């Protein structure tokens, strides 16, 4: 499938040694290439839970089942259209991109500030301040 | 609003509280607000309806019988005025009908902010996936 | 007997509680000021009493509205929870309403962290809003 072939891609973009494994500080590059911020310990943990063989790095297998463990859908029905709504205080479809931004920035689990300037540029294309919810929903499970 | 309601009001709860515990989990308010009959029921969506609604939730996110039942009356009865007495009248019927004591737990949090909670980590978890996917497909080229 | 919570309770003007074993109540910035726990007790239906632990003194309300600190249960310990706009938590005095108008008097802190008097505490205002931020559930005799 396409899949494996992005998977073999993707360690592709990732081993700059091409040693067949990945090591905390990739990690760490990877993780800071994505816009997040990991303390060593964090990475550590990051991979203690999902090292079979703790051998510090990472394989194709065992990259595919971190990834698919990201990948999966837990929440996700693509009736996340609901938890859209639950912000969308009149209903209209639109939410002003300030509100977003708060309660994104100040609620669950808080996107740093990176990432939500990443998804008001995402969202708000037109830039008038509102956010059409459902095109960004279309969008995000293409 | 009559007695049949208040009956079959109970009627239900004996089937989400087969135990008597006077408690039910706020995940399965929404199908229990489905589940009663007219006027009493809020058809689903009713999400909105009970997030508007003043619903005290108790630990460990646990709602008690005489809330639920004195916002879904107070939401047919609009505000009082004597149904408000009333409303306090039948509250102390339910207090003495009501066995044991064990019952009486004091308010934690509420509603919304559950909701939300969970619309965030929805949102924040898929923009997490379609972030890892931007990235695989910045892998493939080349 | 009574099945209760061991929480901290976050005043929306954005200070934590704090019973002061003088008896002084307060705002704190302090995150680890084990002053700022409490003891609710669910003393009836949505009635609740309130102690500071480390004092073990029940924030009680006397016949003035000044919440002072107390040893002995009286029935001026008695407080009527209930939420505002389904968002924050507010406890009102059993006792206490502005006996024409019936707005009771409530729990509050300025925007300094400092205690409010009962009857200037409005439960539309943010003085009168709390959140719960709990600890452990515990039984209570
Ligand atoms: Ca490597
Ligand atoms: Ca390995
Ligand atoms: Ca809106
Ligand atoms: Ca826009």
């Amino acid at each position: 499938e396409e899949q494996i072939a992005e998977f073999k891609e993707a360690f592709s973009l990732f081993d700059k040694d091409g040693d067949g494994t990945i090591t905390t500080k990739e990690l760490g590059t990877v993780m800071r290439s994505l816009g997040q911020n990991p303390t060593e310990a964090e990475l550590q943990d990051m991979i203690n839970e999902v090292d079979a063989d703790g051998n510090g790095t990472i394989d194709f297998p065992e990259f595919l089942t971190m990834m698919a463990r990201k990948m999966k859908d837990t929440d996700s029905e693509e009736e996340i259209r609901e938890a859209f709504r639950v912000f969308d205080k009149d209903g209209n479809g639109y939410i002003s991109a300030a509100e977003l931004r708060h309660v994104m920035t100040n609620l669950g689990e808080k996107l740093t500030d990176e990432e939500v300037d990443e998804m008001i540029r995402e969202a708000d294309i037109d830039g008038d301040g509102q956010v059409n919810y459902e095109e960004f929903v279309q969008m995000m499970t293409a | 609003l009559s007695e049949d309601d208040f009956d079959m009001f109970y009627e239900i709860w004996e089937k989400f509280d087969p135990e008597a515990t006077q408690f039910i989990e706020y995940s399965v308010l929404s199908d229990f607000a489905d589940a009663l009959s007219e006027p009493l029921r809020i058809a689903k969506p009713n999400q909105i309806s009970l997030i508007n609604m003043d619903l005290p939730m108790v630990s460990g996110d646990r709602i008690h019988c005489m809330d639920i039942l004195f916002a879904f009356t107070k939401r047919v009865l609009g505000e009082s005025g004597e149904m408000d007495a009333l409303k306090i009248q039948m509250e102390e019927k339910f207090m003495a009908a009501n066995p044991s004591k064990i019952s009486y737990e004091p308010i934690t949090t509420t509603l919304r902010r559950k909701h939300e909670e969970v619309s965030a980590m929805v949102i924040q978890r898929a923009f997490r996936r379609h972030l890892l996917q931007r990235s695989l497909k910045h892998a493939s080229f080349l | 007997q009574l099945k209760g919570i061991v929480t901290r309770l976050f005043s929306q003007q954005g200070y934590f509680l704090q019973m002061h074993p003088d008896g002084t109540i307060d705002g704190t910035k302090d995150e680890n000021s084990d002053y700022t726990l409490f003891n609710l007790i669910p003393v009836g239906l949505r009635v609740v009493a309130i102690q500071g632990v480390k004092a073990s003194l029940y924030v009680a309300m006397n016949g003035e509205g000044y919440l002072y600190s107390s040893d002995v249960f009286t029935p001026e310990c008695k407080f009527k929870e209930s939420v505002f706009e389904n968002y924050y938590v507010i406890y009102s005095s059993t006792l206490y309403r502005q006996q024409e108008s019936g707005r009771a008097w409530f729990l509050g802190l300025n925007k300094e962290g400092q205690i409010m008097k009962g009857n200037r505490v409005k439960k539309t205002k943010p003085s009168s809003h709390f959140v719960p931020k709990p600890i452990e559930v515990c039984m209570y005799r």
